[PDB]
């Protein structure tokens, strides 16, 4: 168990913590979080109760160091930071547990949501899409764009997500035109998995936080290389048989996190009507088909 | 973007552009099999590829060994479409390359935006035009050559004959497609006008009669009231 304490909580706010949430109001005496597992990377993040734009937040793991919130009036918001005292930061900690002014990371003993959705997701990896090598945390918001969305304005800003192009000399080998475009086996074995990922763990890794990226800030750019990275797999002929199964788990847990009412920016029809009717892996994603067509029919 | 009727005469403009039709590619009869099954042959085709500026028009036959063995022929056509429109375009020297290449179906895109990677400046356009190049294979000579073939093979010519030396290259299209949508709606009747007349020859190669400015008048014309007429026998208007 370790803790996320705040310095004060100066604005109403509503605080997010991996799929919770609970609001803060203004100068309620609020002093951070407590009970977070050890073992999973986590994600804080935050709406102010004034401007529903702009979604922030900032991805960690207790075992790179003592982070606390502390709300910053000149730049207007919750700043994550590290503390370097260890021992200043186990005596204000336990400051704020006596006084008990902290919330408690609300776990279910039966549920493993978080560590399904995280499963492939490592602080390292995180950090080399978001650059910011300074913090050992990684911030993340609504409005950051993509790599690949500023080659169609600021690149320190980006999300450096792995660039997938189905139509591009990468993806397709020339004389295999055809061949490489309709099965993209080569694209995603060779070129992608044992040239840029190195194995599927890394793959779904990128997976899984474009896709939490998307869905607690509708980050539009992360929602795109989530589907991507769903539809090569699904576009493909021959895949291992192990990865199938684990990315039917993958987008299981998912689709059963998604709010029921934001589904409609954040699935694309084509692209889940074709991985699960029309492309080579239709039948390989039982339970992944089960729950869409049991909670979204009408997307399909 | 789509080509249509508002942005037409840009096919007139000097940007060195393509039109492909993919119709003829892949082609067949359907009969009865001796078990009563149906079975389809295959016949010769052909990629039309047309530069509707100069005249120019590139036959591409395509010879039915091409499809021995294969699978999915439908689909297959549109990739070899866009096999022979690259290698095409590959074998122009650099300043006789298209700037644009305008396909008459939207299935023809993505085959030919992936033949074409290697040329990311050619902008691969589709239309929102009904445009009558099927009917190509109507016109005789070209039914003989194409049925003729043994091998694959290439034709160079234009096919505008030697209008342009009279008329501009608007004009000279917009004859063209008239004759061709003519051609299409009522063949026999199309054909039967156009060659009413014996002394008005056709030279060794053209496609169209050595008509008169005058003639060209009369003929358009005829093949008007033809377009609108076979209209009518359809919608019993
Ligand atoms: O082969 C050519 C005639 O054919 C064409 C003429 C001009 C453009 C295209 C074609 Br194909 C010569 N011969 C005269 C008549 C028989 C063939």
């Amino acid at each position: 168990m370790n803790t996320v304490p705040f310095t004060s909580a100066p604005i109403e706010v509503t605080i997010g913590i991996d799929q919770y949430s609970f609001n803060v109001k203004e100068n309620q005496p609020f002093h951070g979080i407590k009970d977070i597992p050890i073992g999973h990377v986590h994600v804080i993040h935050f709406q102010h109760a004034d401007n529903s734009s702009m979604r922030y937040g900032y991805w960690f793991d207790c075992r790179m160091g003592n982070f606390y919130i502390q709300y910053d009036p000149k730049d207007g918001l919750y700043k994550m930071m590290e503390e370097r005292d260890g021992a200043k930061f186990e005596n204000i900690v336990h400051n704020f547990k006596e006084r008990q002014m902290m919330v408690s990371y609300p776990k279910i003993d039966e549920d493993d949501t978080w560590y399904n959705l995280t499963e492939f997701v490592q602080m390292d990896k995180i950090r080399k899409i978001v650059r910011k090598d300074e913090n050992q945390f990684s911030y993340v918001d609504s409005s950051m764009t993509t790599v690949q969305e500023n080659e169609l304005s600021d690149p320190a800003h980006s999300l450096n997500y792995t660039v997938i192009n189905f139509k591009s000399r990468e993806a397709i080998r020339p004389g295999h035109e055809m061949e490489d475009f309709l099965d993209k086996s080569y694209y995603l074995n060779t070129v992608m998995l044992q040239g840029i990922f190195k194995n599927s763990s890394n793959y779904f890794g990128e997976l899984q936080f474009a896709f939490l990226n998307a869905m607690f800030f509708g980050n539009y750019g992360s929602s795109l290389q989530w589907h991507a990275m769903i539809e090569l797999i699904c576009s493909s002929a021959t895949v291992p048989k192990h990865m199938l199964d684990k990315l039917d788990e993958i987008l299981y847990y998912q689709i059963k996190t998604l709010p029921e009412q934001y589904s409609d920016i954040l699935l694309n029809e084509r692209v889940w009507n074709i991985c699960l009717y029309s492309s080579f892996q239709k039948n390989s994603l039982h339970n992944t088909e089960k729950i869409m067509e049991n909670k979204y029919p009408e997307l399909l | 973007g789509a080509m249509n009727s508002s942005n037409y005469a840009e096919l007139f403009n000097n940007d060195i552009k393509l039109f492909v039709d993919d119709t003829n590619v892949y082609r067949v009869t359907v009969h009865k099999t001796f078990e009563g099954n149906v079975a389809t042959k295959a016949i010769n085709g052909c990629i039309f590829t047309l530069n509707p500026k100069t005249g120019h028009l590139f036959l591409k036959i395509i010879h039915t060994s091409v499809w021995a063995g294969q699978k999915r022929l439908s689909q297959l056509a549109k990739w070899k479409t866009a096999e022979e429109v690259s290698a095409l375009v590959r074998s122009l020297p650099k300043e006789e390359q298209p700037k644009q290449i305008i396909v008459t179906r939207k299935a023809m895109l993505d085959p030919l935006e992936v033949h074409m990677l290697d040329f990311p400046n050619i902008a691969i356009r589709p239309t929102e035009l009904r445009l009558p190049f099927s009917a190509a294979m109507s016109i005789d000579k070209l039914s003989d050559v194409v049925m003729k073939a043994t091998e694959p093979q290439m034709v160079l010519f234009n096919i505008y004959d030697d209008w342009l030396d009279r008329i501009s290259s608007y004009t000279a299209f917009s004859r063209l497609t008239l004759l061709l949508r003519a051609l299409k709606t009522n063949e026999e009747s199309a054909k039967m006008i156009l060659l009413s007349d014996p002394t008005i020859t056709i030279k060794s190669y053209h496609l169209w009669p050595s008509f008169t400015d005058e003639q060209w008048i009369t003929i358009e014309s005829q093949m008007r009231d033809l377009i609108l007429t076979e209209y009518g026998r359809k919608y019993n208007v």
